[PDB]
């Protein structure tokens, strides 16, 4: 079931890119190149950390709910997890 | 320092020749043809046979009277045309050729119809073990020239060497099994079945004997491609013309007497006896959870299992 | 990941994508039909 529904969000011409990481930077499904791969999987799981403390710094009784981040050449989205979270890169123009 | 040295020169120079490297046997055959009830006669033993077959491991020990050297034999078997060469590689090395050793089994009951289980397993031995020899990569094969110049000139041992009927890198013996049954077959039958029997035995230079429970033969020869575990040669004369029991010398059987090739199997064949689905799809099924979650896994597992890297 | 008590998220973090997606899409004196 997830995987056709990857499949089909990675076939819309804005995705440019899903990364399944799942041990803290450890991925086992990509539908990029290895080196991007490693590293959008290493850089997410680092950026949505620091988020999450940010919300708990500002309230001692909230964590993240969704974080985006948006570039010139692309954007990411990332989701809060409890064991792994998932990583979409898309191309917004 | 040279205390070492020198101890290090010992264990150097010896090495060439508790036993040596021991022998071990594997039993061609078919799946419930008794063949299990030899096996475990030949370890000396009284157990039921065991219905499954998937290179079966067993081992016995014998001695010889004035020490106990605890000589180990080994025994392998697998019956049926099921994978051939995927289990036959497996208990079969080039570093321990020349100490192995094959039977095989063949029921009386249908020799056409095991004719071709026997031949498959048969010739799965045979393409390996001469490969073995030299796909291990022996340079120093000088050990592979004496051992197959031992095996053919074992049997033409005094008769000249005329021809090797069939260039065969391996020690054989053959037998039958359970004879009970030939006793009622037709005089024409067992005609050709003898003519079969005489050649295969000469045609490979296997020798034959009998199967019975008083038959002592049976241990007796078994016993010594078994490392003598149950006595020597004791070589015997043929017994072609009774018919009865079974036994035969490799080396006297020569064909203008016991037969008197292509044309004689055909004509055996021929008058013997000539009648010789998994559904992946799972259509008449239905599961939504346990169905995805399968695929899930199944990918999942096979890609680890890759990953592994396994040189095996 | 074996596990569907995991695949949960996958399917989550795909319903999250798909709507995103869906809402990108929403972009832009006589007969011009």
């Amino acid at each position: 079931e997830v995987e056709e529904t990857l499949k089909r969000l990675q076939s819309q011409k804005g995705v440019q890119g899903i990364i399944v990481v799942n041990t803290e930077g450890i991925p086992i499904k990509s539908t990029m190149d290895n080196p991007t791969t490693t590293q959008y999987a290493s850089l997410m799981h680092s950026f949505i950390l620091k988020a999450r403390s940010t919300v708990r710094d500002i309230d001692p009784q909230n964590d993240l709910t969704f974080l985006r981040i948006r570039s010139k050449k692309n954007e990411i989205m990332v989701a809060p997890d409890k064991d792994y979270f998932l990583i979409v890169i898309q191309n917004p123009t | 320092e040279t205390l070492w040295e020198i101890a290090k020169a010992e264990v150097e120079k010896r090495g060439i020749n508790a036993e040596i490297a021991e022998k071990f046997v594997f039993f061609i055959g078919s799946k419930n043809g008794g063949k299990t009830t030899i096996i475990l006669r030949c370890l000396d033993r009284d157990e039921p046979p065991k219905p499954t077959l998937a290179l079966e491991y067993t081992y016995g020990r014998r001695a010889k009277g004035h020490n106990t050297p605890k000589d180990i034999a080994h025994f392998w078997e697998l019956g049926g045309g099921t994978s051939l060469l995927d289990l036959i590689s497996i208990p079969i090395t080039g570093d321990t050729l020349r100490t192995f050793s094959l039977v095989l089994v063949l029921d009386l009951s249908k020799p056409n119809d095991l004719w071709p289980t026997m031949e498959n397993l048969l010739q799965a031995t045979k393409s390996h073990v001469d490969k073995v020899i030299m796909k291990l990569g022996k340079t120093n094969a000088k050990a592979v020239s004496e051992m197959r110049q031992k095996i053919w000139n074992n049997m033409p041992k005094d008769h000249p060497d005329h021809e090797l009927i069939d260039p065969f890198p391996v020690p054989l013996v053959i037998i039958g099994s359970k004879y009970d049954v030939f006793q009622d077959f037709e005089s024409e039958k067992r005609k050709v079945i003898c003519k079969t029997l005489r050649f295969v035995a000469h045609y490979y230079g296997a020798s034959l004997m009998f199967t019975s429970k008083s038959e002592a033969l049976l241990l007796k020869i078994r016993g010594v491609i078994n490392q003598l575990a149950f006595g020597i040669d004791k070589s015997k004369s043929i017994c072609v013309d009774q018919n009865k029991p079974l036994f035969i010398t490799a080396g006297l059987d020569s064909f203008g007497q016991i037969g008197s090739p292509m044309e004689l199997w055909k004509k055996v064949y021929e008058k013997l006896f000539p009648p010789k689905i998994k559904d992946p799809a799972r259509d008449p099924q239905y599961a939504e959870n346990e169905v995805d979650e399968m695929r899930i896994q199944k990918d999942l597992e096979l890609e680890q299992y890759k990953r592994s890297s396994s040189k095996s | 990941i074996d596990t569907p008590r995991l695949c949960s998220f996958l399917r989550a973090a795909c319903q999250v994508m798909a709507v995103l997606l869906e809402e990108d899409r929403l972009a832009a004196s006589d007969s011009s039909s």
